[PDB]
């Protein structure tokens, strides 16, 4: 009952600094779909496995999804340390969710370079868990005030990826989407 | 397996409005959206409109805000569509279809569309009212091809409206028949005929006979054929 | 059940070279599932030595076995394998392939083991056993000198089969198997019938038939 | 929006070969976003193809589609005498447009059209009106040109064509050309000459008759 | 062995000579990947410059930008750093992500010694920006036009 | 890593009553958010691959009736058995998955209990082709006992041996829970021959004295 045709079979993934939330309750959820897809390469779950969850039900399914290079794939998983995993979207300890992503190189490039999808390069800080930061001020590295152009030490932190349908066997860029099964005390529990 | 079902072919005057249903079943209806799409007699489809299932909120045509409304019920799984303003151009064909298109949930572009359609209905409208048939015979002339087939036919006009039960010695006559699509006139009425080829050798030795049965005006009338 | 999982059949080497296992999973939905392994000494408890996912080959070690066992995975054909690259005196026991979806989850589903060993061969024998002078008396034989596991013990061709006991084989001092089984018989058939004890041995393919009477 | 248009309006092909239906955008448009429907004569469509490269519930496989950037092809592979009808190509990327329809049609040799004429008898007396009427049966294909003459004159305005669809047994048509005018007129003017011009004709041919016979 | 980059930043030879007597890193990094030759060089403390070349420091080493130390040590403007890294070897058309030349660094901050010395060895007078531009007009651009005859002449 | 404990390692129950085992860990076990313990409880019986029992601490494994039971908490927790069957005699074990890795129990055997048995003691020397090997091997075998206490000891002519006797024991018996041991002791052809009188000294509950069968070789 849980429109999971819409979070999983949709067009237009945003990229990964500008993740795309995606809220979902009051249904009931059928796994089985989930079960035997036959074409997730990487599905992976942590602490609550999701053959047995059927029985168990509580609100906060929060769920989130998004388009990433290859290889990092493996990077989205909790005490990890990485570039985009400390940089743009890192998942807290004590994980309860389940990553689940799959190959889309035949319609997400084209040739030439699909310069579309950005993602952050650096950051004074690193982010807390769960927490999106947008922005594209420019980033002063040196003692020169610079207010609004560029310079030899005022640099664009978000950078361009590059697509190509012939790129390496880890190049091409998947589509992710991570679920997140957790609980609240709080009555008026839906379930699924 | 879902099953989908539209009501019957409907006819109006100028200036009125319409109101259609259609009903799903076999499927959770409060998980798709609905989808309605039109033809004209002899030309391509065009888009009517799209309408969610759960939040009410849609998205109609550009081209057709102010003469359609769209409603949706839950409780027997039904979507009705009302038609305002209509003209004496927009006699045509109708569908509803489960769309996989734009999601009944949040409303947002995926992958797939309209999958499953209903049986189609019939609209026309006209200034005339209903009207008995004009029948006429056309027996093969004098001339008759005595090396080759002479042609019967039986013709009908001013008849209103489509369709006519037209068969020849009530079914006796199975191949060789040709019965022709109606065609309009400056009058605004309808013409049809049906016809046959047979050889020379029955012309003289046989005689047949056009029945027709037009239900909405509930009439029916019989013609023989007499060589000339 | 919905996941079947399977092993390689049982197999020992001398010491020094490396060893191969594997694992296999079949069924629907194993995309998500892990593959643990453990190992039990004869007449113990259970001990991890690692983990392993079938698709991107991420692995676990205990923090014991770190060096000495090497943990692989093919998607291919979508199974998990063992290597030993040095084998030792005790890495005689029995290995179990489990498997488990996710991480931190119940070891659920299990395959059915496989035991390995070191030593020398050599064929068995066998000696029997008559007692005399009453009630019941006792008779039986013991087969000596045997490697490896087992042998199948037979009375009358099965046609008895109450009063059974035949002894779990145990290594002597020397390393070798010795075994030895009896029944219980009334003394009133004593010197009518034969018994006959039936041995066969499969590593040696020997089938022993040994008669057994009072001795006068 | 976007224009869409696939050409040819037909593809009559030979039952037994294959079929490669082409539709063509303006704009760029996602290789996500189309999808490709069947519609039988006097029966409902249906959805063929979706994702310009995967398959619907229980679709025979000799149906594929393919393409990219602006240009998009679906391949039938296999033509059965089952897989005539019109077919649509369809976007949703911006909106939604419908293309234009492709008839397929079955070939065969060429065809000797019959002709017959028939002036109203005095059951059009009875009425104020007057109608004559040109049939022609078992030509090939749709394309033909009729014509009538008042006194060797074709009067525009008073004509009306009507032809069937493909024949199930033999594959041709049969088309009425009908002459309508008031019955003041008819009696005035006496030869009146329907005439037939088609390449199923080897020669143009001219029927004349007049208000006695 | 972070030790060794603040010891390089405050110019305490003596703390960097006994750290790296005793094992210190020769390429210990921060977050940012900058390298304890560019810290020396945008402090100009040449002993330890030298020093660090003694070893064998990555002469061609580049930070999460791209940054070379002989793009640094010429927008500083210190003269004897940048020709010593130069005879050691490090590359002279090294262009960074932003694609700037050390000629261009040179011609902005006016300092002129850099331009020729560079060009000693065949610097690339080939330099595109984002408008392909070379380090001809940018020196006219400083507001010191006795740079740009020279690079117009020198070629 | 995490520690573990059983009690006890064996048990002793009649049929048809309640059994109980404890396994407690060595720090907490309990995950924040999902408020259920991470434990698992396993029976294994012999020649078998192990099949869950019970997981997530107190919940039950599809294909078990409802005759077992767990329970507990914090760092220390039970399960029970009722009403037992003669089928129910295997080997469980008690193992967490909190986080990599994971440590078991030592174990736990468990053992129907009944009335005392007579066992029946029987000494026998080998035949002669066993003396013309070079070896002898002369065997005491004592039988259908219970409980399973039994002491064993032999005698060369009214004399003690050191390390030569080896001890076999078969395990729970389907009928009445009487086991059968044997003790085996080897030696040389000479030394057989250089000594007249051997003897087996048995000691059990089920004998208000030792037991003694002794025999001179060759009569
Ligand atoms: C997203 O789109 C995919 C693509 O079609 C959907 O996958 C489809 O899911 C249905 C679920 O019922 C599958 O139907 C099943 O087919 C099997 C095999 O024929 C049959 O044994 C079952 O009884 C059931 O009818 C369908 O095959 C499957 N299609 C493909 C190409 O995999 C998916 O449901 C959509 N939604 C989500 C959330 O993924």
């Amino acid at each position: 009952l849980c429109p999971f045709g819409e979070v999983f079979n949709a067009t237009r993934f945003a990229s990964v600094y500008a993740w795309n939330r995606k809220r979902i309750s009051n249904c009931v959820a059928d796994y089985s779909v989930l079960y035997n897809s036959a074409s997730f390469s990487t599905f992976k779950c942590y602490g609550v496995s999701p053959t047995k969850l059927n029985d168990l039900c509580f609100t906060n399914v929060y769920a989130d999804s998004f388009v990433i290079r290859g290889d990092e794939v493996r990077q989205i998983a909790p005490g990890q340390t990485g570039k985009i995993a400390d940089y743009n979207y890192k998942l807290p300890d004590d994980f309860t969710g389940c990553v689940i992503a799959w190959n889309s190189n035949n319609l997400d490039s084209k040739v030439g370079g699909n310069y579309n999808y950005l993602y952050r390069l650096f950051r004074k800080s690193n982010l807390k868990p769960f927490e999106r930061d947008i922005s594209t001020e420019i980033y002063q590295a040196g003692s020169t005030p610079c207010n609004g152009v560029e310079g030899f030490n005022c640099y664009f932190p978000l950078q361009s990826y590059g697509f190509q349908p012939t790129n390496g066997v880890g190049y091409q860029p998947y589509r992710v989407v991570v679920l997140s099964f957790e609980l609240l005390h709080a009555p008026a529990t839906v379930c699924g | 397996q879902v099953q989908l079902v539209q009501s019957g072919a409907e006819v109006k005057k100028p200036g009125a409005s319409v109101k259609v249903s259609c009903k799903a079943s076999g499927y959770p209806f409060t998980s798709y959206g609905i989808s309605w799409v039109r033809q004209a007699p002899g030309q391509g489809l065009e888009w009517m409109g799209w309408i969610s299932t759960y939040n009410g909120n849609t998205n109609y045509a550009q081209k057709f805000q102010g003469r359609v409304t769209m409603t949706t019920d839950t409780s027997t799984t039904t979507g009705y569509m009302e038609l305002r303003r209509l003209r004496s151009d927009d006699t045509a064909v109708y569908y509803c279809a489960r769309d996989y298109t734009r999601g009944a949930w949040f409303g947002e572009s995926l992958i797939g569309g309209f999958d499953n359609w209903g049986q189609g209905t019939l609209v026309t409208v006209s200034s005339a009212s209903t009207k008995g048939p004009s029948v006429f015979p056309l027996a093969p002339s004098s001339k008759s091809t005595s090396g080759g087939t002479a042609a019967l036919g039986c013709l009908v006009k001013d008849y209103f409206p489509e369709p006519v039960t037209v068969s020849w010695n009530s079914g006796a006559l199975t191949s060789g028949v040709h019965t022709f699509p109606a065609v309009l006139q400056s009058s605004g009425l309808y013409s049809l005929s049906s016809v046959v080829t047979v050889p020379s050798s029955s012309l003289g030795t046989q005689t047949y006979i056009c029945n027709v049965n037009h239900k909405p005006s509930n009439t029916k009338v019989d013609k023989k054929v007499e060589p000339k | 059940t919905q996941m079947q999982l399977v092993q390689s059949g049982t197999e020992v080497k001398k010491p020094g070279e490396s060893l191969k296992i594997s694992c296999k999973g079949s069924g629907y939905g194993f995309i998500t599932y892990w593959i643990g392994w453990v190992r039990q000494m004869p007449g113990k408890g259970l001990e991890w030595m690692g983990i392993i996912y079938p698709g991107d080959s991420e692995t676990r070690y205990s923090p014991s076995f770190q060096g000495q066992v090497t943990i692989s995975a093919d998607k291919s054909i979508n199974t998990a394998y063992l290597q030993w690259s040095s084998l030792k005196a005790s890495d005689t026991a029995i290995y179990y392939c489990a498997g488990g979806s996710g991480i931190s989850t119940p070891m659920d589903v299990w395959g059915q083991g496989t035991t390995v060993t070191v030593a020398s061969t050599k064929g068995p024998s066998v000696f029997p056993l008559a007692p005399s002078s009453g009630g019941t008396a006792a008779l039986g034989c013991l087969v000596k000198d045997y490697f490896p596991e087992p042998v199948t013990v037979s009375w009358n061709s099965g046609a008895l089969t109450s009063g059974v006991h035949t002894f779990p084989a145990v290594l002597q001092s020397s390393g070798l198997y010795s075994l030895s089984s009896v029944v219980t018989v009334p003394s009133s058939s004593l010197g009518t019938q034969t018994y006959i004890c039936n041995v066969n041995h499969k590593p040696s393919n020997t089938k022993v038939d040994k008669k057994v009477e009072p001795k006068s | 929006e976007i224009v869409l248009t696939q050409s040819p309006g037909t593809l009559s092909l030979s039952p037994g070969e294959r079929a490669t239906l082409s539709c063509r955008a303006s704009q760029t448009v996602s290789s996500t976003s189309l999808a490709w429907y069947q519609q039988k004569p006097g029966q409902a469509p249906r959805l063929l193809i979706y994702g310009a490269s995967s398959r619907a519930t229980g679709i025979p496989d000799r149906f594929s589609g393919s393409g990219s950037g602006t240009d998009f092809t679906l391949t039938i592979s296999r033509l059965e005498p089952e897989d005539f009808a019109v077919y649509y190509c369809q976007q949703h990327d911006t909106s939604l447009t419908f293309g234009g329809g492709t008839k397929v049609e079955i070939k065969r040799t060429v065809a000797a059209p019959s002709v017959f004429i028939f002036p109203p008898s005095d059951e059009q007396l009875k009425s104020g009106t007057a109608s004559v009427v040109c049939l022609l049966n078992n030509f090939y294909p749709r394309e033909a040109k009729v014509q009538w003459k008042v006194d060797n004159a074709l009067q525009s305005g008073n004509s009306q064509e009507s032809v069937t669809e493909q024949d199930s047994k033999d594959s041709t048509y049969s088309l009425s050309s009908t002459l309508t005018l008031s019955k003041a007129d008819y009696e005035k003017h006496k030869v009146y000459a329907c005439e037939v011009t088609h390449q199923g004709l080897s020669s143009p041919v001219t029927k004349s008759f007049n208000r006695g016979e | 062995g972070k030790k060794l980059l603040e010891a390089a930043r405050a110019g305490q030879d003596d703390e960097v000579r006994i750290l790296m007597a005793n094992g210190a890193d020769v390429n210990a990094c921060d977050p940012s990947g900058i390298t304890p030759l560019h810290l020396a060089a945008d402090k100009g403390h040449l002993e330890i410059v030298e020093v660090l070349l003694k070893y064998g420091a990555d002469v061609n080493a580049m930070d999460v930008w791209g940054r070379t130390p002989l793009h640094l040590a010429a927008f500083t403007g210190h003269l004897e750093i940048v020709e010593v890294l130069l005879k050691y070897g490090a590359d002279v058309n090294a262009c960074d992500l932003n694609g700037y030349t050390p000629l261009h660094l040179a011609a902005g901050r006016g300092h002129l010694e850099i331009v020729e010395v560079l060009l000693k060895n065949g610097a690339g007078v080939n330099a595109q920006d984002k408008f392909g531009k070379t380090a001809f007009d940018i020196s006219i651009d400083n507001g010191n036009e006795d740079l740009a005859e020279i690079l117009q002449s020198s070629s």
